[PDB]
């Protein structure tokens, strides 16, 4: 199910080439014939508007697109009522039978999960939840409960939603704590550190993914270079580089994973480039980590502008503590920069207090505040110390 | 068995003061008793912010890191006053309700 979606993503912005989205349209219509994909397919027009989301014959009537193939016909109506009789209708007069008779236990718990599985390929989520919650009363074991939470967590990647979905994957997880093998633990662990993009909660996301394997392939679920893509780049924001250099760069799984594709860019180009402190060749590699990377992935490009913003002013940290003063003309020219572009990058980040720095300006001499003994003593201590006593102060001033 | 039968800094600030009277004492009765090798032992130890000066600056360092396990033990100790005031609470809803 995540083949079509990671496809047609690339249907809502293409800043390039327009047989980006022709290609990613092979994908779509060679699914669709296989399974209906007509909840997802309805919600393309729902999701991203004024590109091809006007195109419908049917609720709403528009023509702008650049893709035909996702306007309803009288073969996709026809289509629809087809794969909803045999995977519903057909399916379900079988099973009422096993009802009667009494075959099994969780069997036909099994069954109204697969059944319930095509509810959700119709485009019906009220007897899809229905079916499954009726098969959750009889989960036990992890034979039955493997099954149910992996309904649920179709809804995070097909329908796109983070709402609705960590709230019953979690009950599901704890309410029965076993977790069979390593990798029946990633459909809760792989999703933890995804919907950490949504909320924007930065390491929080790698804390899971970088111990987790680069061989993990969910298929419909998740595929492999998008997991891979995941990993990579939200685990080189995360870790410092002296984690980096024990565990990122040598690595046996992730020097194997850059060899397997070039659509990485993080694990190479970026993190080589800030272990060598080379700065000629590193800032192009940030553009092509935006746009060949970022752009096409799902959960990487709700973030955008903030990943290039915030990894730029972490790079500047490594060069500041490896020299007390810098030079304003190498730093402002031979690095591929400009004077005005430098300037309004450190405009921003030195009024935050994000880092310790001087500017020159008729010098042309970039040195760097260093604390020395203060380190975290100086300025964390009594701004986190007075600061958790005002929090104290709160429910003690005004009582209940 | 001396604990059985029996059954500080302003101390230490008063014969501190003394000491130096009684040494002035000493050496005013003792120069008009002469008219050098008694008030030389005393000259040794009398002359043994005047030599602390290079030490002031790192004095007053060590002073506020002593300052800094003070300031969180009080802040433990602020929690129980919170946390009692609390529990005072939960004994007087009973008084209300029996």
């Amino acid at each position: 199910n995540y083949e079509v979606s990671e496809k047609a993503f690339l249907l809502t912005q293409s800043k390039v080439s327009i047989e980006q989205r022709k290609e990613a349209a092979e994908f779509v219509l060679a699914k669709i014939k296989e399974e209906e994909m007509a909840p997802y397919y309805k919600y393309l027009c729902e999701e991203y508007l004024v590109n091809n989301g006007q195109s419908d014959l049917e609720h709403d009537e528009k023509s702008d697109s650049l893709n035909e193939w996702i306007k309803f016909d009288q073969e996709l109506y026809n289509e629809l009522c087809k794969k909803n009789e045999s995977k519903i209708k057909e399916l379900n007069e079988k099973i009422q039978k096993l009802e009667e008779d009494d075959e099994g236990e969780l069997e036909q718990a099994q069954a109204w999960i697969n059944l319930g599985e095509y509810y959700a390929q119709i485009g019906d989520k009220d007897n899809a939840e229905k079916t499954l919650g009726k098969s959750l009363s009889k989960a036990i074991s992890t034979g039955a409960k493997i099954d149910v939470m992996l309904t649920i967590a179709r809804l995070g990647f097909f329908y796109n939603d983070q709402l609705y979905v960590k709230e019953k994957l979690e009950a599901v997880n704890s309410m029965i704590e076993k977790g069979g093998d390593w990798e029946r633990r990633n459909r809760y662990k792989t999703y933890y550190g995804i919907h950490c993009l949504a909320v924007r909660n930065f390491k929080e996301a790698a804390k899971l993914l970088v111990d987790s394997l680069a061989t993990f392939t969910s298929i419909e679920l998740t595929s492999y270079e998008s997991i891979a893509t995941y990993a990579s780049v939200t685990g080189l924001f995360t870790l410092e580089r002296t984690d980096l250099k024990s565990k990122v760069i040598d690595s046996p799984e992730l020097l194997s994973l850059i060899s397997t594709t070039a659509a990485l860019q993080s694990i190479s180009s970026l993190t080589i480039s800030l272990y060598a402190s080379d700065y000629a060749s590193y800032f192009p590699y940030l553009l092509e980590t935006y746009a060949n990377v970022l752009i096409p992935c799902k959960y990487l490009n709700r973030h955008a502008d903030f990943f290039v913003r915030e990894m730029r002013r972490k790079v500047y940290a490594q060069l500041l503590e490896s020299y007390k003063t810098l030079s304003l003309k190498s730093m402002a020219s031979a690095f591929g920069v400009s004077v005005a572009f430098l300037d309004n990058d450190l405009g921003k980040f030195i009024p935050n207090k994000q880092l310790n720095c001087v500017i020159d300006r008729v010098n042309g001499i970039v040195e760097t505040n260093r604390p020395d003994n203060k380190n975290a003593q100086y300025h964390l201590l009594v701004k986190q110390g007075d600061g958790l006593l005002t929090k104290l102060q709160k429910y003690g001033a005004a009582v209940r | 068995g001396v604990e059985h039968l029996l059954r500080i800094r302003l101390t230490n600030q008063l014969k501190s003061l003394k000491g130096l009277q009684s040494k002035l004492k000493d050496v005013v009765e003792y120069l008009d008793k002469v008219i050098h090798t008694i008030l030389g032992k005393l000259q040794d130890v009398f002359n043994l912010n005047n030599l602390q000066k290079a030490l002031t600056v790192k004095t007053n360092d060590e002073l506020m890191v002593i300052y800094i396990s003070n300031l969180v033990r009080s802040i433990i100790a602020f929690d129980d006053l919170i946390e009692n005031k609390i529990q005072n609470k939960k004994i007087q809803e009973q008084r209300v309700k029996d």
